[PDB]
């Protein structure tokens, strides 16, 4: 009952990054590093790159909550220009007014 | 030289609020607390003040049917420190197999009919039962008199 | 004429072991909104006169956040809105209490912190020396 | 027909009543309990402010209705059973130094919202002065090159702040053995510091 | 022309109340908030996850009282509690208004985890600032 | 009285159900605001005053020191070499990590033994002995 | 560029507050900077992201058909779809639509 598709698309890539998440750090720490052998870390290069694709977190795409809009989303709301805008001109929003100075 | 450190005192995490609740008394240009304070609302007559009440105690009960038909969407805990009394409550029997610890706990649940027909399967395929157990099952039975208790639908 | 006779009060047992000292005891309360600290000041202040409380009270440069967005749904870039929210502050700087005052007195305004107001409460507790720091082992 | 509204409750008041008992806790502003004829709103061309019956400006406010000046009084009479009385004797902050060298400072964060956690809270720093520990020249010399930029000349003040643990009994416990393996490390004395 | 959240001048016959005849530059000015809690402050947290709440009551209020609601909602947080206060209309039955209190209060404790408290304050008629 | 009785057994039926028949004599309605609080703060849905941030949450009952020294669970690995200066850098940062638990931490560590104990052939073309 | 006696007064500072002993390389001072912290999708602002929108649906839409909820947007599109019925604008059959 997401907003559209590729909102949908994005809750299964947060799950999937979740999960893999400890089995990538592991990974990742014998990669960043001089002290292991090469070899050993030419595996490592082999088996998180055979990890699924959706457990990357850079393919995360930080969408807003209500619109799935990709582009112009505040953070510390999860809310596009356009939203936040419409609860903050009703006064919907605690602490939220207009600047003038 | 040495300083006397007074010693710690000690109370329950509702002391505070008992403390302050004896500096009120009782309001008597108001009506029971547990009513809305507003002219629309209030109750005039005593019938309303109990049809009042009994219409709230309504609605309390319906969502509580709603919040154990469908746990699901309740499920979702985000109370820190947790709070269980604000949580689905399960009274289905979870242990479908048949045994000594899958009828103790539809007695807990108090399930008379289905711990009774149960109980004679288990007595059917000889298993040996407990006397404790069985003891329990009496309990259970002596008190509803092979009846079902009370419950908000069926 | 209807009084209750008689009262109950909740008991309050004395321990055995001693109780806990602060030096000083800093309370920060945020808001978006100055009269409701001047008037949570107000019942802070009076609160602790009636305990036997030292306080002092000052106000910390405010806060403004600010930040701009556009105005219309599509293009027309030269035209935003700005926001910003208001953090206001006030400290309630208390010193020489114990744990048990401290324990009522900030549960006595905790629990009457207004609609929209934060706290950081600052606890700054006096120890002693442990034993193994007396004199050396080696 | 259709059912009426009482009249407010505001007129059977007294003015010699308690106010406490009517609004003895926090709760939103009841234009039929509150006896007063307070208006808000900016008024229009020729026009007074809105009254307080309808007004949603006063269900906005946080109101102190609960903690007037009476019952503020009355509540504190209550709350002196469960205080205790502070050492006479530790009269001044000079004095409470000579007993008590050491101070611990902890933050607790009080806000709005279902869960309470807050991870700054896990913090604790330790602060105590070096001529209140029993150090010589030597051990002196040596805990200052260990704690780095922790201490401080011009006060001779040094500040442990441990936030490594989950917990603040932890990191509590971490900073006092801390301060022991410091003080007796400066104490001893190695072969390579002959080589200074 | 600005158009957020103002209500057009007409001939003289439509009925406004005071948010409503208010526009965003009146929000600190004239104004109040309709939701007040700590998220918003400097270093405080957890600010998208009241706006998904408050976004969420003052629909589950209008669909829940139709009809009824005479103004915006107010909702007030002061720690673990959530306080929703409502202007009502005097239409509906008291008998009914109880039932739909018990069943609102009891619904959003299970589904937030906090206790919820109600409070109506009923108006005959929707209050009137002025006339657009 | 007798000075022990059946403590360990647990009351029955009628002894669950005629208890609370005793907590209705004395139910009553709330009379004021503050027994609401009062009640709510029994229950456990409203925080108990003055606030702790830690409330209802004890790390396993974990000492500092299950936290900060890891080196005892090093035991299974070689003592001198590369893997021993990597896995001293793991414990390192294990220890500075306020986010996760002790059981949590050991995950870690098994994971990277049984990681090794794959390796082995490939960890003796470099000359490293593993076990 | 430090004396003997800093460098090995250094390396015992170290040893007490539990900061790396060994001689080590920036490059691999990162695997310290990956376990001392929670990594970014372990985070609850990255999988706690989004508000579970089937539970905010289904609840929403099981009270309406209780009788609790009046959704006056499903109203809205509930009388469009009956209207297209009786102009003959109704949804096709799926599998026998009018390509084949
Ligand atoms: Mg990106
Ligand atoms: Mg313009």
């Amino acid at each position: 009952h997401y907003v559209d598709w590729r909102m949908w698309r994005d809750v299964k890539r947060r799950k999937m990054a979740y999960e893999y998440a400890d089995e990538r750090l592991r990974i990742n720490s014998l990669r960043k590093n001089t002290i292991l052998p090469k070899i050993l870390q030419d595996v490592a290069d082999e088996e998180i790159a055979a990890l699924p694709r959706d457990s990357c977190p850079v393919r995360i795409r930080n969408r807003c909550v209500m619109t799935s809009r990709p582009r112009g989303v505040k953070r510390r709301w999860r809310l596009s220009r356009i939203v936040f805008r419409h609860l903050a001109d009703h006064g919907q929003l605690s602490g939220i007014q207009r600047a003038t100075w | 030289e040495e300083v006397v450190i007074p010693k710690k005192k000690t109370w329950d995490k509702v002391a505070v609020l008992q403390a302050l609740a004896s500096t009120v008394n009782r309001d008597t240009t108001a009506v029971p607390y547990v009513f809305q304070d507003d002219p629309y609302l209030m109750p005039a007559s005593s019938l309303e003040s109990r049809s009042f009440l009994l219409a709230k105690k309504s609605g309390e009960n319906v969502a509580k049917f709603i919040i154990n038909s469908y746990p699901k969407y309740f499920q979702k805990d985000i109370a820190e420190p947790h709070i269980p009394c604000l949580m689905p409550e399960y009274f289905e029997p979870q242990i479908k197999d048949i045994s000594e610890a899958a009828l103790k706990e539809r007695i807990e649940l108090r399930k008379v009919k289905a711990s009774v027909d149960m109980f004679d399967q288990l007595l059917q395929a000889g298993t040996t039962v407990s006397l404790e157990t069985t003891n329990s099952l009496l309990d259970l039975l002596c008190y509803y008199g092979d009846q079902e208790p009370s419950t908000d639908y069926h | 004429v209807d009084v209750p006779k008689d009262l109950t009060k909740p008991v309050v047992t004395i321990s055995d072991e001693p109780d806990i000292l602060y030096k000083r005891l800093s309370v920060l309360v945020k808001g978006h909104d100055k009269a409701v600290l001047d008037s949570y000041e107000y019942f802070a202040v009076l609160a602790a006169k009636e305990l036997g409380i030292s306080i002092k009270v000052h106000e910390p440069p405010r806060k403004i956040e600010r930040f701009t967005l556009l105005q219309s749904v599509h293009i027309y870039k030269k035209h935003r809105v700005q926001y910003e929210m208001r953090t206001l502050y006030r400290c309630l700087e208390l010193e020489h209490l114990t744990g048990s005052t401290a324990d009522v007195y900030l549960e006595y305004i905790q629990r009457n912190l207004p609609e929209g107001v934060a706290m950081e409460v600052t606890k700054t507790q006096l120890e002693q020396l442990p034993e193994h720091i007396k004199e050396p082992i080696w | 027909p259709r059912r009426k509204a009482l009249p407010p409750r505001t007129e059977k008041m007294a003015v010699d009543q308690d106010w406490p008992s009517v609004y003895p806790v926090a709760a939103p502003f009841k234009p039929s309990a509150v006896p007063l004829p307070v208006r808000m709103g900016y008024p229009v061309k020729k026009g007074v402010p809105m009254a307080k019956e309808g007004n949603l400006e006063l269900l906005k406010i946080p109101n102190f209705l609960h903690l007037t000046p009476v019952a503020i009084k009355k509540h504190c009479e209550a709350l002196k059973d469960f205080c205790t009385e502070w050492p006479a004797a530790l009269d001044s902050d000079e004095k409470c130094e000579k007993h008590f060298p050491i101070e611990i400072d902890s933050t607790d964060y009080v806000s709005s919202g279902p869960s309470v956690r807050n991870p700054r809270a896990r913090v604790v720093v330790l602060r105590v002065k070096l001529s209140s520990l029993n150090l010589d020249d030597h051990a002196k010399k040596k805990l200052i090159k260990l704690v780095g930029e922790r201490y401080c000349k011009t006060t001779d003040v040094l500040t442990i702040k441990t936030d490594r643990c989950p917990l603040r009994r932890q990191n509590y416990d971490y900073a006092v053995y801390l301060l022991t393996v410091l003080y007796h490390e400066s104490w001893n004395t190695e072969e390579w510091e002959k080589s200074k | 022309k600005n158009r957020a959240a103002r209500v057009r001048v007409s001939k003289g016959d439509k009925p406004v109340t005071y948010e409503e005849a208010h526009a965003p530059h009146y929000i600190a000015h004239r104004k109040g908030w309709l939701s007040l809690h700590t998220g918003n402050l400097d270093g405080e947290d957890h600010a998208a996850e009241r706006t998904v709440e408050d976004v969420f009551l003052r629909k589950f209020m209008w669909g829940t009282f139709p009809g009824c609601l005479a103004d915006q909602l107010v909702l007030k947080r002061r720690g673990n509690q959530l306080e929703i206060c409502a202007v009502v209309l005097r239409q509906l039955s008291p008998h009914k208004y109880y039932f739909l209190v018990g069943y609102s209060e009891t619904l959003l404790s299970y589904f937030y985890k906090c206790p919820v408290r109600l409070h109506l304050q009923t108006v005959p008629s929707k209050v009137v600032y002025k006339y657009l | 009285t007798k000075e022990a009785p059946e403590t360990d057994t647990s009351p029955s039926l009628w002894d669950v159900e005629f208890a609370k028949q005793l907590a209705t004599v004395n139910e009553q309605p709330l009379q004021n605001g503050f027994e609401e609080l009062i009640q709510w703060t029994k229950e456990g849905k409203l925080w108990e005053f003055p606030i702790n941030n830690e409330a209802g949450f004890d790390d396993d009952g974990s000492e500092f020191h299950e936290h900060i020294f890891l080196e005892k669970h090093l035991e299974s690995f070689p003592k001198q070499g590369p893997i021993r200066h990597f896995m001293e850098l793991v414990t390192c940062g294990l220890s500075k990590n306020p986010y996760l638990s002790v059981k949590q931490k050991v995950e870690h560590i098994e994971w990277f033994r049984n990681y090794f104990n794959e390796k082995k052939d490939i960890l003796k073309e470099s000359n490293i002995q593993f076990n | 560029s430090l004396s003997e006696y800093a460098f090995r007064m250094s390396r015992l500072s170290a040893r007490l507050f539990g900061e790396v002993t060994r001689p080590t390389n920036s490059k691999s001072m990162k695997v310290v900077k990956l376990f001392s912290e929670l990594p970014l999708a372990k985070k609850k602002e990255t999988y706690d992201w989004y508000p579970n929108h089937h539970t905010y649906a289904e609840l929403m839409q099981t009270l309406r058909f209780l009788g609790l909820y009046r959704d006056e947007h499903q109203d809205f599109m509930d009388e469009q779809k009956r209207l297209k019925k009786l102009r003959g604008k109704e949804k096709p059959k799926k599998g026998e639509g009018k390509r084949a």
